[PDB]
């Protein structure tokens, strides 16, 4: 139950994204290793850089 | 750790120990042990072969490449008593007598330079010297030196590193019963430290190579039959498994293979 | 963007001569680009 | 042989199987594994905890002690290592070509007969040679010798020799790839197994005035409480139980109280 | 558990019994016993025998080869007494008779000149029809130890190692005859032990040729009838059956068989 409560935490320091966001698919396929992380001193500003190129290239017409 | 695949814990255990024991066991080729890729090989059947074996023998050879980087020796340890050797027998005795060797030396000094293949080609006629000194009035002898037994166990030991490049042992052909002078047994010394030399690098480039090109076929028959799903699973799979793979890479892509074994376990069928 | 210093010293042929310790210093870009006209809307994030 | 029958056999088995597999599991320490001394207590309370703990703990103790002393690996074989490089590679170095460091060598010698602070000194006056060579200009940086990812290898390798320095493993630092040199490579091997070899013997020094330490504090302890009685059994259990121990007599005096273990359970009342 | 197809426990008695003594029974080759080719046959008749009776000789001469090649005897403990001979009698007899050192003794080199070795084996038998007699011409013995008897017991001990090279002997040398002791007496030996060893290689390698060649045409055979089946465990024991085989990689294709004989047994129709 702990780690649903790290993954969310973690969606909120993302950016604050709504549970609409966290039902997409990189969203549904990424929380869970972005969990197994941030837990370091690593960053905030590198997630949202991640989700935002994570995002770009799962849309590509 | 120890991710491979839907293995069972037995082939996994046995994939352990072949490539702990690598450095260990003699003649070390995958081809040479096609027991590694029938443990390699997936339970029930190819319809789940037609996939799953094809990355399973991508993780094979992508180990296989990771431990012979992890576990080579450094052969510059033997190349150094080359030019110890090369440099002070060589050079000094064709300076100090007989002032006419000093083309050939000139040509030794360029076997000093890193050109092997080159410089280990006429070793035939920088022996033809010591055949002059070890025996008066100089003919042709055979390559290897003058002990019968010593010239058949050198070529023992060039067979033996020729199959283990990765546990090879020096002959240190060296004797106080010196029939031979001191100065030809340096230079069979030479002969055999120089052909030691290129042989385990022949050997390991070979194998390099053969590894590296195993990896990219692999790449290429994975991405081809990976191509037509357009699951967000399967294309980011596709992208990871498409990235290029040189020697320097191939430790940090299994370490990222690992990170994206997480996923690709769950994103194959 | 990164400033990176390059420590190099000659080619051979000009380092016998008491230039043998002589560091030629050449700073690159990495990373930046050229600049040719006066940028307006992007001044928070470009910096000359 | 094996004391303590009135234990529970479980946990006689606990602790035999933690003896047995001490050099196999992590983190050697007996601090470290609460549940054996956890395990250690002793059955009906507080009551018979208030004596029998002690002579629990303190047989622990001799026993831990006995077996590190009984199993300590060697470690001249990786001392071996460390003078065959520190000969061969230093002389090759400096008098073979561009003689600078005669001092220096000086230096490596007289700190290697037995200094360890000057060790130190002396990872700092060869990573300004390793600086040197691998890029050649002179310049200061600080910890780093090369290569940044078994940089972060050679931390966990040396966590892993300081927690068990029963079971430890030398990492073979070099590279197949050739982008510094067979002599940088060689400062690399020198400096790793530098501070390895002295991260084994400081952490077996320090296990060992732990040991020497819990064992004398039990030996406090234990006659404070066994002052009380004035039975011959009990006065026979002091005069036995109240000798001084070293390092190389705790042999001697667990064959001593092994032998006399029946009095003394006898005088235990 | 050595596993065969389908067989009565006859049978496999019969079969386990060959390759346990094949060391101990004479005419050691496949095809001198047809009795075990017989027992190799599958039960219900020819509908079972041509899809079954290949894969059973393919597993039989694929155990046959690896207790064969595991088998295999020291030959080099025959050498060394070859070169005990060759060094110590022939090159010193000839410094000390005046013979100028004759190097036909040293053209070998090495154990794998076995060419030219009757034309060594000429010259020493007109050296010893020379030491015999001083001044003698080419005379047309096949032994110049001036030996009769016992040089029919060698044709039959040399007809014996033609059967059997798994198991060998070496005969000896008698003298109530005395004529030259340490002389022509070495000279029998010699040529005696270069004709046993020779002996030996060559039908070591006509038995391995033999079986490996064996081998190749069931592995044709045997995919050629398991082609048509496009069946998932079977085109799987296509896949396995299909795999090429050298001396070295049969050992770990027979762990491979024994293995996947776990399924292809029900795999086959």
């Amino acid at each position: 139950k702990e780690e649903e409560k790290k993954k969310q935490q973690m969606l909120t320091g993302v950016l604050g994204l709504q549970p609409t966001m966290a039902n997409h698919p990189v969203l549904g396929v990424f929380l869970p290793k972005y969990a197994k992380q941030n837990g370091g001193n690593v960053d905030k500003t590198a997630f949202r850089l991640d989700l935002i190129r994570m995002l770009a290239l799962h849309r590509l017409n | 750790s120890i991710p491979f695949a839907w293995l069972d814990r037995d082939k996994v255990q046995r994939l352990t120990n072949f490539l702990s024991n690598l450095e260990n066991l003699e003649n070390v080729d995958l081809r040479e042990h096609p027991y590694v890729t029938n443990s390699c090989v997936v339970r029930e059947g190819e319809d789940v072969d037609e996939l799953k074996t094809l990355y399973n023998t991508f993780i094979l050879w992508l180990m296989y490449h990771y431990v012979l980087s992890k576990r080579k020796p450094d052969y510059n340890a033997i190349w150094q008593d080359i030019t110890k050797l090369q440099n002070v027998v060589n050079e000094y005795l064709k300076s100090k007598g007989l002032n006419k060797g000093n083309f050939e030396n000139m040509f030794t000094n360029k076997e000093k330079f890193e050109s092997q293949f080159s410089d280990i080609h006429r070793a035939l006629l920088r022996l033809g010297n010591s055949i002059r000194w070890g025996s008066n009035v100089p003919i042709d002898t055979p390559y290897v030196n003058l002990t019968a037994e010593d010239s058949s166990e050198i070529e023992n030991n060039l067979q033996d590193a020729e199959k283990n490049m990765l546990w090879y042992t020096v002959y240190n052909i060296n004797d106080p019963w010196d029939e031979n002078g001191y100065l030809v047994t340096s230079i069979n010394k030479l002969v055999y430290l120089g052909k030691l030399f290129v042989t385990l690098n022949q050997s390991w480039s070979k194998l390099e190579k053969v590894a590296m090109s195993q990896i990219v076929t692999t790449q290429n028959h994975l991405s081809g039959h990976l191509r037509k799903n357009e699951n967000f699973n399967a294309v980011y799979s596709q992208r990871v498994l498409q990235t290029p793979l040189t020697g320097q890479r191939v430790e940090s892509f299994l370490k990222i293979i690992t990170s994206d074994y997480e996923i690709i376990k769950s994103s194959l069928e | 963007t990164k400033i990176l210093e390059v420590e190099v010293s000659l080619d051979p042929a000009q380092r016998h001569g008491n230039s043998v310790h002589f560091q030629s210093l050449q700073h690159i870009l990495y990373n930046g680009l050229c600049l040719i006209s006066p940028i307006t809307t992007l001044r928070r994030y470009y910096q000359p």
